């Protein structure tokens, strides 16, 4: 595999971190998103682009909500930057910040089937340039009018499956490496 | 050795769309399901104790909702004990009037009603739709958007969009931070297509609100019900916190709707092991109970669940006729993509189409597709003239009437114009006349110069920072000289003062004539009875182009 | 009270919606606008006028839809800017009980808000046992 | 300046289509013409003396026929009388019983009950054409046809359209002197599809009774008639050479059915200021009073004639009701090309599929729309997914099924492998393995390898020629390898001999079980009853292609 | 007189219904097409077979269906090329009035088909009066 | 203006011509065809395709009928060779033969959007080739399943203002070609 919980995940420090949330199935039940990509070429690219731009990248596995507006907003309680990319397995990502409401956000990327790694190491990027409070220009957005037609029933299912591993109450999992 | 026969039919757009067995345990099935709850109520001393199975004891706070607010109690034993098959025959039957039929529907359970709706073929219940639909006038809601939120765009569309007949129009953000440009431009070109049209900027909850508080929009429908407590929770709601919300934007003198679908719950994670079709019953009993006057349902956004299923597509109008069946206004969806296939959309469009609802889509794209922000809609630009052409060939009123170039390019460059005043006098990021000309012509985005998002953005989130309002619109119109723009931009806020157009289906249409289901009543008792397409209306429809004079 | 004969009010009875300011819609006049003899609050809707929808409603069949409008008419007395924030101290896990309980209190005896003050303090019980309190998640 | 919006509508399929505006004095108007006459009756000593406006002196050869034997004397003044609109209200009416409507509509003028049912819209239409199909069972019947007169690739399809469920097909010649062959071929192939299966072949109608008099058919249904005397004498016949016609099917023991639809006779040059609706009535009053069981209308081969005209679809589906309503077989259409939009022919389709008629098409064609030689039906063989996609989404029966490749393949294969035997035994032009393997995996005549027509030409000249009969063909397959086929072949023959299937909507089950509306009585009576899709018929529709089980 | 309760008669009354020539629908079997036991001759639904077909659909309430049973009936008799000529001789402006009289007393005389006899005078006398006897064109 | 009435058509003694039998507004109210080919060059093709096989061309109108069966039995009643070649305005087109029904032929050409100058011809050399005797292969099929939806109605209206020029009773007149 690729990802170990190394304990329950504690409180940032530095504002120049971007945590990673994961989702309670993301490597384990599932290990590749609704198109294939696998998920540690996803850690991959997230985490490149965030340390690329010079921010440290923490990540931790989210377990009171597979919603992934919560479970980023879970992490961006602990990112001593206050910025966090929420990631499900089917692949569907979010930029979050403290002080947003859960159904807000700093970027949204609401198609998981139009996401690339290239895409993905944009919003690590992204992420790094916003914890360092740069105002990036925004990632490119992705619409395609099939998406759903091919892919919503599946990601149904995929939400469904990662789903039963949701543990109310439960606190975020900090997680290690390759 | 393949079958050449075969090799065609895989090549087909359909087989590229998304189907699923059944999943009971998981709620993936349309409805009919083993699952869902037998029909049962007790009542003790006017408080519901038992409903659909389930004690009181045991209520969710969806049970708690629909139990205290949701149904009429005092004919619910009644109802309850009539059979579910003659109640069908009495929703389809033209000599069944509707208003002795919603004395009882509105006293069924969650559960009783689904049970009645599901006795049905898709035949009759459209046969029970056309006399359920609270306005006995139908309408039309369309689209309003652009993948780069381009403000003089959707000021044209807007405009064209209502000259072709929609009632209402909705826009929605590509970037989330351009919302209130949006919404200013999907007001003034909606008013210089035709005054009265309502426009709404869907967005997260508590920005909706606030860009009503300031005036740049006229009604909000986005208002989200789930029928399970974890998936309502995941919306990060309640029914109380929505139905707070809902009279919150009343006490503004805003009229709104709620929004849910079938399917939700399932795409959400969290189906209790129901049918969608019993789910979304409980979530237009939740909009009841709320004092909400319409809903828009038909699956909805989660159009790809149902239909991937056995009977998705019937299930979506039989939600839809509970809904009309419940006295709710329906804007009954026809709104978001969920196949490759034209056949396809067309036999799930005309459901609604055919016996016509409160909205026959609850967003129609008035944009090509590619520009479309909700990921796509069942209908886009480049089906007008199919639209206008089988509205003539069935003698059925979809909403819509054919239009020449000559007008709507008119009236998109007098929207792009005004548009163009409006930043001026506000001091909005200039409105070129470059792109007033573009998007006088334009069929989308593509056909639009590229603008600075960075210096729009900036200005869009100050109108809301430093609570910029529609009187700063309604001046900047009369000062750049339009004047009657201005004045009917006036006039939406006047109707706000009213409180006429708040009523179950309201509308504006002609001189500012609110147009709902409390003065505009179906009365229909079956053939030559009930809202009939004819007269000048009919002569309107005919009027396709291409028709050739024959001598 | 109001009928569904009185309906529409702007075409039957128009001096009916005659705003607490006192002046008709015939008022709400561009010119007006502009020499700012009416602005932003004189287009706000008065409980008055939501009291004569909700009868009309109610005459109309629609007990519920009757409800929420005199629920409204309650609420034109609170800010914008508190109606946001009870509406977001009804979402789930944002609240104790407590807190919510003194929103109703505030409902009640600042605003006199009496049904929305009820509808609240019901929230607040019902939350305790579904567990949509704060730290409930 | 163009506008770039209308450019892209401009490039539409849909504008392609043939519209017209309304041409009232020549008829070029679907329905609900001013010129149309005022229903009428008067009877003097068992005569009538005056029929819809005209005075017997005045009376054409249709006057003539219809007034003597096409209405119920003993009833016409007492349903005259009755309001045509609460009589519309019946037809719609869950409530009021088929046999209740069938004694009034039968004693009904043609412009009475046109007056009925235009009052009626799309939904109301449905509503009652559920009720009013003579058949409980709905069916669908095919065209086999393709642009060689291939009789191996006939034989093939034939056996995959019997699989895919049609219970009727139709060949019909590119070359007329082909027409044994098809025939022969048509009906092979359809006996190893499902035996049981009724063929026919489309000709002239001296030439088609022969054929039909040697044994290679089982019906015949395009024994055309129409709505003006003038049309009807170009038509190269009159109400009585129809009418000895039909007798004389009948007296070989033939099933048939007459063939009308609306927009012949001014397709035809003479509509005598009527309707299309109008005229097409008078067809069915033809029919009736011919005393033959069933028609083929709705338009059909003219669709392209009340289809450029307003309410033209909607038109069609009338006469279809009034088909139905007079107590006769429908065979409802949906067979033939009107348009290049895939929407709009699919909202012409489900005035049909969506209620069920007796065969909700006559005519889908079961090879591509290249090899259709109608000319194009309304839907081909690459439609058949989406088809069994919409029987699924809307749980409708329309008559067809999903189905497998290798299925498909080896049913194929065997209809080619027997016909190949069967022009060995008959001493017919060879049918080579290389041919048989060609039909088991073609998709059309494209697929196909050339023959040599001048030797096939000559030797179904000779069939026709020397009284080559059915008994020839079940010998060949008998002394060939195929006693299964024989057999099936020989049942299909015993079947002319028992008069059975000569009654209304009569079509062959199972283990030729003949299912018609004498013993298959349609008895709907609203939602939860009549014919409903259900069991393993649901089951088996349900199982479409692609349809991945969720776990 | 049969009715409809006796349909289908293949399944009710197979009896009823035995050939041209006395054959049943049993002896239709490969074998005896084989052995030319039975031919197309043999094959041929009789008078008697379509009358029980006529008092079915009568009972079944369709009159016309059973006056075309009885019409065709009596033409079970008329050999196929006689059959041909006289549908073609109805057809416009193929025949002069007598040589339609001619059919009709033919019908009558030589096969009993007194109502289709009828039938052909009546379009003869009709031919006359709306002109599509030969030489009306 | 390019034919000219010359009296009642008269039998054919020899089997040494196909008549061309066009109808009652052939080449007078109405010029060219569906597609808008001239009924001059539509004409001038069929004669010379006749011709080309050593065959006279006989052309007449008729008026009894406007339907093209009907038109091409009045021509193969006085065609020497029994061969007859029937033309509506709008181009429809049968070849017909003295003895056949009136709705049977020996060939026809139901999609008159379809056919082109150098159809014509053919069909003229088919009917000489019948006249002789010979048994032509017959002109290859064309069909097209947009046909009628694209031109049924024209078709139908063109065929309508044909139609008012018929009349009952009136033998055919012998054309003089231009
Ligand atoms: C399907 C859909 C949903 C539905 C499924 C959501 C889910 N959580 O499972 C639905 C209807 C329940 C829904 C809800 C909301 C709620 C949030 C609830 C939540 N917890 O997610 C929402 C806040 C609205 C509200 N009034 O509360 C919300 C919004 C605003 C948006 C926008 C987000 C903007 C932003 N934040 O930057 C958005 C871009 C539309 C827009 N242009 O405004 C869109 C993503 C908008 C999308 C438009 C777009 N441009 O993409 C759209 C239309 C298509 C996405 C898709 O199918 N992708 C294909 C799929 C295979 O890829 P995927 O990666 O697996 O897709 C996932 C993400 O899109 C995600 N997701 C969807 N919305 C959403 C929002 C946020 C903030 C986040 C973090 C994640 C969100 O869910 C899907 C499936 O898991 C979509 N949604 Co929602 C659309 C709301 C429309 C009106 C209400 N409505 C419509 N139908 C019904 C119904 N039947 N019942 C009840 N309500 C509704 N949505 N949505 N949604
Ligand atoms: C439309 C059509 C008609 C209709 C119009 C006829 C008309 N005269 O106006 C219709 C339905 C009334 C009709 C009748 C018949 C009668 C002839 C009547 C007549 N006087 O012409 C017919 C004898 C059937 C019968 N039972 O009697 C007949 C036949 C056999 C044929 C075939 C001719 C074979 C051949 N001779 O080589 C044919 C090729 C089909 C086939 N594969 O067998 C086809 C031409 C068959 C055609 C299939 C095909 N492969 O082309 C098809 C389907 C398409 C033609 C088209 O739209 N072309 C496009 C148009 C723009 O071009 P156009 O040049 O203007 O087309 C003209 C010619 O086709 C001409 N024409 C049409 N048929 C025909 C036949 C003869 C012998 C001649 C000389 C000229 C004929 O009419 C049109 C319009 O002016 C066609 N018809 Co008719 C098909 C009959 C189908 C079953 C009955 N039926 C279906 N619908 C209805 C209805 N509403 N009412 C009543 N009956 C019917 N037809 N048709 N028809
Ligand atoms: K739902
Ligand atoms: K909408
Ligand atoms: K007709
Ligand atoms: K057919």
């Amino acid at each position: 595999g690729f990802l170990t919980e190394v304990g329950e995940a504690r409180q940032g420090t530095q504002q120049d971190e971007v945590i990673i949330a994961v989702g309670p199935a993301f490597g384990l039940a599932q290990t590749v998103n609704i198109v294939g990509i696998p998920h540690k070429s996803i850690l991959r690219e997230v985490i490149a682009g965030i340390e690329e731009e010079g921010i440290k990248a923490r990540v931790i596995r989210c377990f009171k909500s597979s919603d992934v507006a919560f479970v980023a907003v879970e992490g961006n309680r602990l990112s001593g930057s206050g910025i966090s990319i929420g990631i499900q397995s089917k692949g569907t990502t979010v930029i979050h910040q403290q002080g947003l409401p859960p159904l807000s956000n700093l970027e949204l990327f609401p198609q998981a089937p139009l996401l690339t790694l290239e895409t993905y190491r944009q919003i690590g990027k992204n992420a790094a340039r916003y914890a360092k409070r740069e105002s990036p220009q925004p990632v490119p957005t992705l619409n395609d009018q099939m998406a759903r037609p091919k892919y919503q029933a599946k990601s149904a299912i995929l939400h469904i499956k990662e789903t039963k591993y949701v543990v109310t109450g439960k606190n975020p999992q900090e997680l290690r490496v390759a | 050795m393949r079958s050449k026969r075969f090799e065609a039919l895989a090549k087909r757009p359909v087989n590229q769309d998304g189907f699923v067995k059944e999943w009971i345990e998981e709620g993936f099935i349309a409805m009919e399901s083993p699952n869902d709850p037998k029909p049962s109520i007790k009542i003790v001393n006017g408080a519901v104790t038992e409903l659909d199975g389930k004690p009181v004891s045991d209520f969710d706070l969806i049970d708690h909702f629909i139990a205290r607010y949701g149904i009429n109690l005092n004919r619910a034993e009644e109802v309850m004990a009539m059979d579910s098959v003659k109640l069908a025959n009495m929703l389809c039957d033209p000599n069944v009037k509707r208003s002795e039929i919603v004395p009882l529907t509105t006293a069924m359970t969650p559960a009783k009603i689904v049970e009645v709706v599901s006795h049905m073929n898709v035949v009759e219940m459209m046969m029970a739709m056309q006399k359920m639909r609270a306005r006995r006038t139908p309408s039309q809601q369309a689209h309003v958007t652009n993948v780069k939120d381009n403000p003089v765009q959707i000021a044209a569309d807007a405009a064209e969009g209502a000259w072709r007949g929609f009632d209402e129009q909705e826009t929605t953000v590509a970037v989330a931070r351009y919302a209130p440009f949006n919404a200013i431009a999907l007001l003034v070109g909606s008013q210089v297509g035709r005054p009265g049209v309502l426009t709404q900027c869907s967005l997260e909850e508590a920005t909706e609100l606030k860009l009503g508080m300031l005036g740049h929009t006229c009604y909000a429908e986005t208002i989200s019900v789930y029928g399970t407590e974890p998936v309502f929770t995941d919306g990060d709601d309640t029914p109380w916190s929505k139905g707070f919300l809902a009279s919150s934007y009343a006490s503004r003198g805003l009229k709104m709707r709620f929004t849910s679908g079938s399917g939700s719950e399932v795409q959400m994670g969290y189906a209790e092991g129901k049918s969608m079709l019993y789910l979304e019953a409980r979530c237009i009993y939740i909009t009841k109970a709320a004092g909400v006057q319409g809903l828009q349902n038909g699956s909805v956004s989660c159009i790809g669940v149902p239909s991937a299923v056995p009977s998705g597509i019937r299930a979506v109008l039989a939600e839809n006729l509970i809904c009309s069946s419940l006295d709710l206004e329906c804007a009954s969806s026809n709104d978001q993509t969920f196949t490759h296939s034209d056949m396809r959309r067309t036999a799930r469009l005309l459901m609604q189409f055919l016996p016509g609802t409160d909205f026959i889509s609850s967003g129609y794209s008035a944009v090509p597709n590619y520009d479309n922000m909700f990921a796509g809609s069942n209908e886009d630009a480049e089906d007008f003239d199919d639209y206008n052409v089988i509205q003539r060939d069935l003698k059925v009123d979809g909403g819509l009437r054919p239009v020449r170039e000559e007008d709507v390019i008119a009236i998109r460059n007098k929207a792009a114009r005004a548009l163009q005043a409006v930043f001026a006098g506000m001091g909005l990021p200039p409105i070129t006349d470059e792109e007033v000309e573009a998007a006088t012509y334009a069929h989308g985005s593509k056909d639009m110069p590229e603008r600075n998002i960075v210096e729009d953005i900036k200005f869009a989130q100050e109108i809301i920072n430093k609570n910029r309002n529609g009187l700063e619109v309604v001046k900047a119109l009369a000062q750049g000289g339009f004047t009657d723009v201005a004045q009917d931009m006036l006039n939406i806020q006047k109707a706000k003062l009213t409180g006429d157009y708040l009523h179950t289906s309201a509308i504006i249409v002609g001189d500012g004539q609110v147009l709902s289901a409390v003065n505009d009543v179906n009365d229909y008792a079956g053939p030559a009875t009930g809202y009939r397409l004819q007269g000048e209306r009919w002569e309107e429809i005919k009027n396709i182009p291409g028709a050739l004079d024959p001598n | 009270s109001a009928r569904v004969s009185d309906y529409p009010l702007a075409n039957k009875h128009p001096e009916w919606v005659k705003t607490a300011t006192n002046k008709t819609l015939d008022d709400f006049t561009l010119e007006n606008v502009l020499s700012n003899k009416v602005t932003a609050q004189d287009m706000r809707i008065t409980p008055e006028t939501l009291r004569l929808q909700a009868s009309i409603a109610k005459d109309a069949g629609r007990d519920r839809l009757a409800m929420n409008f005199e629920r409204a008419a309650e609420l034109t007395a609170v800010p914008d800017d508190r109606i946001l924030e009870i509406y977001n101290a009804l979402r789930p896990y944002r609240s104790t009980k407590e807190e919510l309980l003194a929103i109703a209190d505030d409902l009640e005896s600042r605003y006199q808000a009496k049904i929305c003050a009820a509808f609240v303090r019901e929230a607040a019980t019902l939350y305790v046992e579904r567990k949509k309190l704060k730290g409930d998640d």
